[PDB]
């Protein structure tokens, strides 16, 4: 298969818009759901955002963005989305998913930019 | 046959080793002097300061231009006949593993040549066999305990990819280990991470956590971690500077000055009596002397005292040793288990009971077995 | 005047002592190798196994029939001129105490003759002054550190009666200490008890607790407790068996056999490099090197390096020493503070800061002061 | 003065009688009140009974004889008494007082015997 991630949804948008990121998982073994999301500025000390973990029972939202970022799972399409609302200007960092199949596989391709 | 005065030279060189060992077994088991945290401060001192200065003292006084190369090939053909049959056992028979190839290589070919082999064989045969045992300590420190370190690093780097990349590992391009991680075997949480590129390529980054690859990838991963265990190891500095000085001190006759030859000799004279004190502290802290079972203590001491010398009787004769050099070569092979093969097995958990039985129970039967060879060879 | 090659023999015998001391100051203060509980397991080993075998090795090789009795009286007249003026200071002046009589006797007359005096004076003057320093180590171990033990036991047995029998102690008949109690100074609760008899007599029993007497009573109480600190002391066995063997080994020429002369020499060869390692571990565990204040570190090192030798210049000349034996006697008096006077001051809390400054800060200025005497005496 | 204790009150008595022991203190310095009482059989491991300590506020009665042994102080006579009631047969041991003037001074002379 030569397993591949596909990420999109990033673009140029003002403050207080709406985004819905994509994480298209395709080619994997039996996937235990720990698909994450986190930020990365060119500065160090990154911080985690969300999760869609084991049964969708509890997600791990960060304390600054708790309850405002909507994450959802479709097991048939094998794609987890991240809805964004009330876009704060400190969201120019890159947002990529971290599907955990025993080792965290991750991609790089988005352009989440908030002016 | 042996004379009864030559039996006294063996006791003069071996009974001082057991006096230092029973005083430390007594000071923990019997008379309760050392707390087990105090007792682990003497092992710390010996492992870092006393044995790297004892092994420096022997290697720096060796003459690397006058090493007996016929004797030295019989010791390095023991460890090829053994290591070939283990390679042609794990590959042929399906029950063979790599956890036993490292164990049976330590149990049958790597004795205690530094602390009990140089004093023992010097009393038995003289000042030349105490000069031949230094030549083996040079080759264990610089070759055989740095190959065996590759076999533990390969054993650690093969578990981590079989556990975490079970169906994908054929596409790994590079494996970068972060510089914080020193041992990636069962000690740290080790949040690994892969990087899916545009055409199925995969960059793996092993990290520190808080809350079949190609052979060009593994042999880059092993050499990194071998290098990080080799510059933190105190007996690499003993072996580098010992060989570097004796290649200078024996070509240009540069005798080492008495500021430096006595600054090293003030802690290295501690080293042989502190090693036996530290070894007796260790056999008191363990709950049982035979710890691996009785069916494995007869296995740890048949690989050492029977399969050990009987593979240097087919190797010391194929090289061409005869006379006393045949007799030195067989008796040095029957020495008890070296402690540096145990120190690796404690860190990596590759049978730490068999390699602690064989050190402890090997010492206790070391003297009446090597004296049994010393009687049967001369007859 | 001194030749520049004789300055090299001093550095050959003294720089190996400071190499062993800075490696232990580095392994705690700088590079954090030893936990302070691990670090207290090496001090345990040195205090029990290494120094009682180092002091045995020197005393058993002494010839007690050929001791220089003129030199030996100048060292025992230092410690009478000092100890008479302290007796005629606490009795005359009302500010004098017994807590300073023990301190000023340790600070001015008891140097480090065993670990740094025998190697130092052997390099400065030769093999005879390394044979004269052994004769002082015999007299410190068997006389002056067993008198000073009477002065700590008397200091402990005088506090307990002044605190607890303030108006009644003139009628005490006997004082029985229970065999559990080893030190009755500020360590245990010590429920004492008296027994009023039919005519004002009083039997005192010191016990273990859970939840002016006549001189025939105190000198029975002191000798009991001195005996209980003298059979639990490891350097009494080093000094008893060392003198007992050398009185036999030098009259009937009984050379000690190589089973026993090497069983002792395997731990005693550790003893001089382990003492300096243990002494450098101690100066790293303390928060400050000068700990007693700066006005008392200039007092601890003026009693040692000025009042020490200037009272062996009025004693070594009244005996009749001249030439080199005058110069050996003054330079041995300027050695830094011995560690056994500190070990008593730690247990009894009789100024443990001045006697730890003088050990630690005394070692650091020991070499440029005794070399300053070695230049000024020969001129 | 040559300070002296006086103890009396002991004798032969059956079970369930009544005793009142005496501890006559005379000749002391300033006495801090810690006058005790305890038993001593020829067997070892003795055990304490009572106290009349600092202000008479709380006494330390043993758990087996709590509340039944009456102890009282007279500072003028300098004598502390110990009243005994419902005399159990395990009271043949010797009962002597232990006045504490910094060191516990004690005597020996009683014959408390319960048959
Ligand atoms: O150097 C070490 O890592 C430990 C070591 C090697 N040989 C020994 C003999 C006795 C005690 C410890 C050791
Ligand atoms: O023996 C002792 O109690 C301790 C001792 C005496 N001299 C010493 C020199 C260096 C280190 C410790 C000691």
């Amino acid at each position: 298969s030569q397993v591949q991630l596909v990420e999109s949804g990033g673009g140029l948008v003002q403050a207080g818009g709406s985004l819905r990121l994509s994480c298209a998982a395709s080619g994997f073994p039996v996937n235990i759901s720990w698909m994450e999301w986190y930020r990365q500025v060119p500065g160090k000390e990154r911080e985690w955002v969300a999760a869609i973990q084991s049964t969708g029972s509890y997600t791990w939202y960060a304390d600054s963005v708790k309850g405002r970022f909507t994450i959802s799972r479709d097991n048939a399409k094998n794609t987890v989305y991240l809805q964004m609302n009330s876009l704060k200007p400190e969201d120019t960092a890159v947002y990529y998913c971290r599907v955990k199949v025993g080792a965290y596989y991750r991609g790089q391709g988005t352009q989440v930019t908030v002016s | 046959m042996i004379t009864a005065a030559d039996f006294y030279h063996v006791m003069t060189a071996m009974v001082p080793l057991y006096v230092a060992m029973i005083l430390a077994y007594g000071s923990v088991k019997w008379w309760k002097i050392f707390t087990p945290d105090q007792c682990s401060g003497i092992n710390r001192f010996v492992a870092l300061f006393a044995v790297p200065l004892l092994s420096f003292h022997f290697i720096a006084a060796n003459n690397p231009y006058a090493m007996n190369l016929r004797f030295l090939a019989a010791d390095s053909l023991q460890k090829v006949i053994v290591l070939s049959l283990l390679f042609l056992w794990c590959k042929l028979s399906r029950n063979g593993s790599l956890d036993w190839t490292i164990t049976l290589f330590s149990l049958s070919t790597l004795p205690n040549t530094l602390v009990m082999g140089i004093p023992l064989l010097k009393g038995m045969y003289g000042n030349f066999s105490g000069d031949l045992m230094v030549q083996i300590v040079v080759l264990q420190c610089i070759i055989w305990y740095t190959l065996m370190l590759f076999l533990f690093e390969y054993r650690g780097a093969k578990l981590l990819i079989s556990e975490q990349f079970p169906d994908t590992a054929g596409s790994i391009v590079s494996i970068h280990v972060d510089s914080d991680i020193m041992s990636l075997d069962g000690r740290q949480p080790l949040e690994t991470e892969a990087e899916i590129k545009e055409d199925g390529k995969l960059h793996v980054t092993v990290r520190r956590s808080n809350a079949m690859p190609p052979t060009s990838v593994m042999t880059r991963l092993i050499l990194i971690m071998v290098w990080r265990k080799l510059i933190r190891n105190p007996n690499s500095y003993s072996s580098l500077f010992g060989i570097t000085w004796s290649l200078i001190s024996f070509k240009w006759n540069i005798e080492m000055p008495a500021l430096i030859a006595k600054s090293i000799s003030i802690l290295s004279d501690a080293g042989l009596g502190m090693a036996m004190f530290s070894l007796g502290l260790f056999m008191a802290l363990n709950p049982r002397i035979i710890a691996c079972g009785n069916r494995r203590a007869a296995f740890a001491a048949a690989m050492r005292f029977v399969v050990g010398p009987a593979v240097m009787l087919v190797a010391s004769y194929a090289v061409g040793l005869r006379g006393v050099l045949l007799h030195v070569a067989i008796i040095q092979a029957a020495l008890p288990q070296g402690i540096v093969p145990f120190v690796f097995a404690k860190e990596y958990n590759v049978h730490p009971d068999i390699l602690s039985t064989a050190v402890i129970f090997g010492m206790l039967i070391a003297l009446p077995i090597t004296l049994l060879y010393y009687i049967l060879l001369g007859l």
